[PDB]
């Protein structure tokens, strides 16, 4: 009966440049209970070939994740991660930003 | 530089119907090597590491039977914790487990750990000496006395400081080439200009492992904790970390700040400065 | 590799 707010941080694991391959990842900490929906989204749409870790926690109990895909960012594409949990009020959208 | 093995094991009851959901990871540091998903079709132990995929199939037998077992032990302390705090059958549950020892730099036992949460909470935990419980309320009292009597703690010591030290050195070796190697990370600096007269310096750190790191924001040789951000750090997805953190500075003072970056593989701390 | 025993609370 206590919960915890998951954070998230939505971010490239290489430098992000267009045209070049690479994986988006959203990484979701601090959460509890364990059950979770995260997604990612490109133009708003969900995309499906998405894998994650397997579930692990901190010494303050509270669970984390890596959800990850491959893809190559273009001049236009926005990609964001979708996150909700029985925490929240509904789905918090984090934004990729690239510097970040 | 010490070394850590640890085995995480998480049991979510399912209240409708079919027993509980059981995940456990194992790892060597920061490093992931072996996984157990009650929901996954294979039952077995799997590797998660490539090193791993060199012990022979009895180990994949032996940890596939003992994590088996593991999964049934929670799956009846799920049972006992619903009578213990009197709930109903209509909410799902959690408990969590950890346990494992760390090694020095000469390898040698340092610390043993063994701790059981429920429903996200302190539940009971073994002692630092490795011969006595740490009951957070009176059920897990109840536990305590239960586990003295069949002598639990010292089946436990055996383990933490004969069996995990063993093994853990054993893969360090059989690891060795990722295990045993240190990434520094790579550092660069960014500027951003928040408005005409506020600038923003982000330090990055990159690609590093393992995953403890310190960054420090400096003004004129002083820490600057004000007008910071930090992250927590976060993993790459290829075995390595990253993190950074940011100040906010007037336009035209970014000489003046430095971010310094610690991390067991730099033989002497970095010191990042905007100016090329 | 895993503790052999795991007991019940």
């Amino acid at each position: 009966m206590i919960q915890r707010t998951p954070k998230i941080q939505v971010y490239s694991r290489h430098p992000a440049e267009n045209g070049k391959s690479n994986f988006l990842n959203c990484y979701v900490s601090g959460f509890h209970p364990s059950d979770i929906e995260v997604d990612l989204l490109k133009n708003g749409e969900r995309i499906e070939k998405v894998e994650h870790s397997d579930l692990s926690f901190s010494k303050d109990w509270s669970f984390y994740l890596l959800y990850y895909t491959e893809f190559t960012p273009t001049e236009k594409d926005e990609y964001a991660c979708r996150v909700n949990h029985v925490t929240l009020s509904q789905p918090k959208i984090v934004k990729w930003d690239r510097d970040m | 530089g010490s070394h850590s093995m640890r085995y995480f094991f998480t049991s979510v009851s399912r209240p409708g119907r079919g027993e509980p959901r059981f995940i456990a990871v194992g790892y060597v540091d920061d490093t992931q090597f072996v996984r157990f998903d009650s929901d996954a079709a294979s039952q077995r132990m799997e590797p998660r590491a490539p090193w791993i995929e060199q012990e022979g199939p009895e180990y994949w037998d032996g940890e596939t039977r003992k994590v088996k077992a593991h999964s049934q032990t929670h799956r009846v302390d799920l049972g006992t914790l619903r009578g213990y705090y009197n709930q109903s059958e209509a909410g799902s549950h959690t408990v969590q487990r950890m346990y494992g020892c760390d090694v020095g730099s000469d390898w040698r036992f340092l610390r043993g750990y063994h701790q059981y949460a429920y429903d996200g909470k302190d539940y009971i935990a073994l002692k630092e000496d490795l011969r006595s419980w740490t009951a957070a309320d009176m059920a897990a009292q109840t536990t305590k006395h239960k586990w003295e009597a069949a002598h639990v703690a010292e089946q436990l010591r055996a383990y933490l400081e004969g069996t995990c030290v063993e093994w853990l050195r054993r893969y360090l070796e059989n690891g060795k080439e990722t295990l045993q190697r240190t990434d520094a990370p790579k550092t660069h600096m960014t500027h951003h200009a928040v408005s005409d007269h506020e600038a923003t310096l982000r330090c990055w750190a990159l690609s590093f492992y393992p995953a403890e790191i310190t960054l420090t924001w400096q003004r004129d040789g002083e820490d600057q904790t004000q007008d910071t951000e930090l992250v927590e750090t976060r993993p790459a997805g290829d075995g390595t970390f990253q993190k950074w953190a940011a100040v906010v500075v007037p336009s035209g003072q970014e000489q003046r700040y430095t971010c310094h970056v610690q991390h067991e593989g730099l033989p002497k701390p970095l010191t990042l400065r905007w100016e090329p | 590799i895993l503790a052999k025993f795991l007991h019940t609370l």
